[PDB]
């Protein structure tokens, strides 16, 4: 059922998110091919989690944020995007919208911990 | 029911069997010693040991992967070791011999042949006359002679500046094995054990490899114990391990001289010949005393499994290859063929004559010959008999047997196992989120 | 003392789970052969820290949950099973009862997180 | 920036720790080699993502502990050590200083662990 | 032994050929089909 929901909207794809997450991580010239593989899937699985963490997202499958959407990315109404898109389309359609994101969330977390920190000194 | 919730724990204390790659282990301390220049990463001389209290653990040693794993590396090591250095295909020339009859013994009379042949130096159809002496058992008669490998298969010469000398090697468990034993005297080798403690690294075990008598490696605790897989059998060998050694010397007392010839743009043959003095058989000595209280020992043992009301005999072993019915070692860099049969000759010092070859089809395959070079001078060694390898056929009688290299292996590999550390688990308790 | 608790019961065992859990990390033939055995050891690590992940234990020795035992799991009490048994002893006595757990463990967690992002939503 | 904070102060530094923390992931005889480089970067990232986990940090660039300065590892005031040093000038002061604090913040997080259990089994 | 569509189609190559390095070559001799042989009799 790995992409049984690519087929589906957004607001319905969202509830098989376990399977799709969990599914990443299932002596001569072929050997080495087959590590390479190995190696690979390792690296790519680690540099989203790694995301995850920076955002202040880790050990969620869904997370809130403090960053506002900035329109510009998309005027679309939130119950099209919801309703009337897969996940498919709809990365296609913010295909172009990645670092221009991430940064933000990265920005966020940061300044998040530093506040909690000055809390707990006091 | 009661309001139990599953918990979950990780870094639970649990395994299972499982079949892992070892890594190879040493001390700090040899430089052309293939067993060092293995690197093998020297062990943490505090071992762990971390009893555990309550464990008792089931243990097969005729079923463990550590022997398969060590026959393996042994046969690559020794491989990887023969791919450098000369190869003797221009050796397979016909041979004219004369039998070396210029300072002999009568013993050794028809051991040596003298065998002159041409071989050269450059692609100049310019061959030279070199000569050699050979022992019998490497040259076979087609005056005129042959290597006796030159019929099947390729001949590879050891190179001279590698040593195979044993030096002991411990098996270190990879991240998330664990290695287990048992440190029960009158241990079966089978079955359950109490007093079982971790091993991170195993005691250093020399890889001495020998056919009939086991050399070296360890002593039982108490008394010669008797292990078999079948002991009802007799299609199995009875590996039998002693609790205090016979003291073995052997010798070469031949003072020889290595030739070299050249036979090739950077390559070089190693020929001997040329003895100096006398030239006499090869034996070992066996101490007599304490061969005969050894077997004594067994013999009671061996009546513990078979019934104290009979009579049991040692036999000569029997027919087949030089590589099954002689004891066979290498000590000095020569490989020995001894006669047991001095040995094996009992109802209930041993000089034993020895042969010496220099081609040598290792046991592990056919194809590929190894071409050992003589040795400059005499060799001397001594080692310690720590156990035998026994077949059986009212009376019984027992043969020395063996020859498969894992059982040299084996014997020492019977107090350690194995296994996978799985720390993930659950359990019902108290714990609502 | 890394299988030192082996031999102590459930109840006493549960303390030295950091040793346990800690001690998973630690040009030829043998070159390849290490790399996959180095190799492995990480893709084990990852599949038990994706699970705890999974379930919402991420980043606990020790975690709760919301999923009631079963019964025919096993009928043993509480203090039976705490302090006359051993972990390698109990988890023979429940080998057969793995993913039926399992599945139940990640069911929940989905659905608390789609409730919380509900309630964050408000 | 991945070293721009060097020459910074330590309550200065600390502000880029995810500039640092971030770029840690990035046939024959070169093929095997840089596989070794791969799978040793991945190993210590784990490593060091693992201590965390331990010390109750984990998703943390900054973390608060239970266990109190012991003096003799350290007797500068707190405003000449975040002031005055660079990490590296601190790194060096306090370089024989390791597992003595270790081993206390692991000490630390299980017994925090099994208290936290205590309660919720209430 | 041969049908007229097989007359030109194999060629008997008698040669020279040694088991060891004694300048001891042997007689083989091996069919051949026509188009693995190509002329220099
Ligand atoms: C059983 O263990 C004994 C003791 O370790 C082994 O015998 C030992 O073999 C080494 C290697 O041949 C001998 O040392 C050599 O001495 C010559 C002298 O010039 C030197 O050139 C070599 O580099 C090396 O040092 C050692 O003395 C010898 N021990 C005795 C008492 O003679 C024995 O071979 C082992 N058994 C088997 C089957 O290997
Ligand atoms: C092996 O045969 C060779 C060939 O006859 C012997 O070597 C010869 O010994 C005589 C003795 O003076 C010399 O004059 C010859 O020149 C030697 N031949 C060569 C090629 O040098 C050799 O001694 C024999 N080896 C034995 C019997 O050990
Ligand atoms: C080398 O010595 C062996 C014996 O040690 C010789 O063998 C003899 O060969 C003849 C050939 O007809 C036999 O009749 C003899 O009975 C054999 N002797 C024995 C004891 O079996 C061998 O010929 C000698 N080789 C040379 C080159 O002289
Ligand atoms: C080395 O090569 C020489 C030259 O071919 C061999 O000597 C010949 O042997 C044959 C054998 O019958 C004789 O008919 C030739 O007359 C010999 N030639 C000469 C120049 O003597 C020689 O025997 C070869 N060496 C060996 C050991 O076989
Ligand atoms: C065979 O061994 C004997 C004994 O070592 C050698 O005989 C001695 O040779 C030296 C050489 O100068 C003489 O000085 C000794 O007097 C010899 N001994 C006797 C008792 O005469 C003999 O030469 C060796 N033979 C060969 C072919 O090497
Ligand atoms: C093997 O050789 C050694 C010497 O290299 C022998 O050791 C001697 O044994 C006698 C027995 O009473 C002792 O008195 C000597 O002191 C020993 N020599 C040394 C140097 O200690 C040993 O016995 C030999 N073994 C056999 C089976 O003969
Ligand atoms: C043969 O057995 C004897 C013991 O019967 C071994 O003697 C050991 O030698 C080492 C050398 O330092 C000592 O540290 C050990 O304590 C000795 N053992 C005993 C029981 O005293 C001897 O090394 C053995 N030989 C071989 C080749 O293993
Ligand atoms: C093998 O058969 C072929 C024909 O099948 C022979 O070819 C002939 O070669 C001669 C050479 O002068 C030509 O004149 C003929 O016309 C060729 N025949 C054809 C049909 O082209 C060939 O010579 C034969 N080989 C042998 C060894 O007899
Ligand atoms: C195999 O080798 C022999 C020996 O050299 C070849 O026979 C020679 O062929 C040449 C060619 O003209 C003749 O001059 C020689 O007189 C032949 N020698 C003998 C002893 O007959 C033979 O032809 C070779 N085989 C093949 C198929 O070429
Ligand atoms: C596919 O599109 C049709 C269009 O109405 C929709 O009804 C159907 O549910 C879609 N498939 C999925 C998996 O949603
Ligand atoms: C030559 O090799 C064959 C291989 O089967 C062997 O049987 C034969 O005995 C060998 N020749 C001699 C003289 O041993
Ligand atoms: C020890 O070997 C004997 C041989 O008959 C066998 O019967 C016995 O059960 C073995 N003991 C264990 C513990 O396996
Ligand atoms: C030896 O093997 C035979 C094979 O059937 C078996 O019956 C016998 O019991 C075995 N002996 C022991 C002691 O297990
Ligand atoms: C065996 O004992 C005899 C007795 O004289 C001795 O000469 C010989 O050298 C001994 N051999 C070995 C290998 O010790
Ligand atoms: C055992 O001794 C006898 C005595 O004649 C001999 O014939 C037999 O071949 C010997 N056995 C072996 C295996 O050497
Ligand atoms: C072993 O010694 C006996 C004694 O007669 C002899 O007959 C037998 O051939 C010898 N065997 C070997 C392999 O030397
Ligand atoms: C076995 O012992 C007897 C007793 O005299 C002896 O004659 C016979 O030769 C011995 N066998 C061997 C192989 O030495
Ligand atoms: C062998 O003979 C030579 C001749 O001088 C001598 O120097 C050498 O030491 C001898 N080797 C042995 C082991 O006796
Ligand atoms: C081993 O079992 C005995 C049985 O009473 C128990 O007292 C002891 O504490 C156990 N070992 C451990 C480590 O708990
Ligand atoms: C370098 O040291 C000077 C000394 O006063 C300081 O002012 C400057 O800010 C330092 N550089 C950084 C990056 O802080």
């Amino acid at each position: 059922g790995f992409l049984g929901a690519a087929g589906s909207t957004m607001g319905a794809a969202s509830m098989t998110l376990t399977v799709q997450a969990r599914n990443l991580l299932s002596l001569t010239v072929w050997g080495i091919k087959q590590l390479q593989a190995r190696v690979l899937a390792v690296e790519r699985y680690l540099r989203d989690q790694q995301l995850l963490g920076i955002w202040g997202c880790s050990g969620k499958l869904i997370c809130c944020t403090n960053v506002p959407w900035n329109s510009s990315w998309s005027n679309r109404n939130l119950s099209e995007i919801w309703d009337n898109m897969t996940w498919l389309q709809w990365d296609k359609e913010i295909s172009n919208y990645t670092q221009i994101i991430y940064g933000l969330l990265e920005e966020s977390q940061n300044q998040q911990e530093k506040n909690e920190q000055d809390l707990l000194a006091l | 029911a009661e309001n139990l919730w599953v918990t979950v724990y990780y870094g639970v204390p649990v395994w299972k069997d499982a079949e892992t790659t070892l890594f190879c282990a040493s001390d700090a301390k040899k430089k052309h010693n293939v067993w060092a220049t293995h690197c093998c990463v020297p062990t943490d001389p505090n071992p762990q040991e971390i009893h555990l209290e309550n464990v008792t653990e089931e243990f097969n040693m005729w079923k463990n992967n550590m022997v398969e794993q060590m026959h393996t590396d042994i046969i690559s090591l020794w491989d990887q070791s023969l791919k450098p250095c000369v190869k003797l295909t221009p050796l397979c020339v016909t041979l004219q011999c004369t039998n070396v009859t210029n300072n002999i013994t009568d013993d050794m009379r028809g051991e040596l042949k003298n065998c002159s042949f041409n071989m050269t130096t450059e692609l100049r159809d310019k061959k030279q006359k070199v000569y050699s002496l050979f022992y019998r058992l490497d040259v076979v008669q087609i005056k005129e002679y042959r290597l006796i490998n030159c019929n099947t298969s390729a001949i590879t010469q050891a190179c001279p500046k590698v040593s195979f000398e044993p030096i002991p090697i411990h098996y270190c468990a990879p991240a998330g094995f664990a290695i287990l034993k048992c440190k029960d005297k009158k241990f079966n080798g089978t079955g359950p054990c109490p007093s079982v403690s971790t091993v991170q690294c195993t005691h250093g075990i020399k890889p001495v490899v020998s056919t009939q008598l086991l050399l070296n490696g360890s002593l039982a605790e108490e008394e010669v114990m008797i292990r078999s897989e079948n002991i009802t059998n007799n299609a199995k060998n009875i590996l039998v391990q002693f609790n205090t050694p016979v003291q073995i010397n052997c010798t070469r007392p031949n003072n020889n001289t290595r030739k070299s010839i050249r036979i090739g743009p950077g390559q070089w043959f190693y020929a001997t010949g040329d003895i100096i003095g006398d030239i006499r058989q090869a034996h070992c000595n066996v101490s007599k005393a304490t061969w005969n209280e050894t077997l004594g020992k067994v013999v009671k043992q061996l009546r513990k499994h078979f019934g104290n009301n009979t009579i049991i005999r040692f036999a000569n072993s029997s027919g087949g290859d030089l590589e099954v019915t002689t004891h066979s070692f290498n000590c000095g860099g020569e490989f020995f063929y001894c006669n047991t049969s001095g040995l094996f000759n009992s109802t209930w010092s041993i000089t034993l004559p020895c042969r010496i070859k220099q081609i040598i089809n290792m046991w592990q395959r056919i194809g590929q010959a190894m071409y050992a070079p003589p040795i400059q001078g005499v060799i001397r060694c001594v080692s310690n008999i720590t156990g035998l390898i026994l077949t059986r056929d009212t009376t019984e009688t027992f043969r020395p047997g063996g020859g498969d290299m894992r059982d040299n292996w084996r014997s020492e590999l019977y107090k350690y196992k194995v296994v996978k550390i799985e720390p993930l688990g659950v359990a019902p308790t108290r714990c609502k989120r």
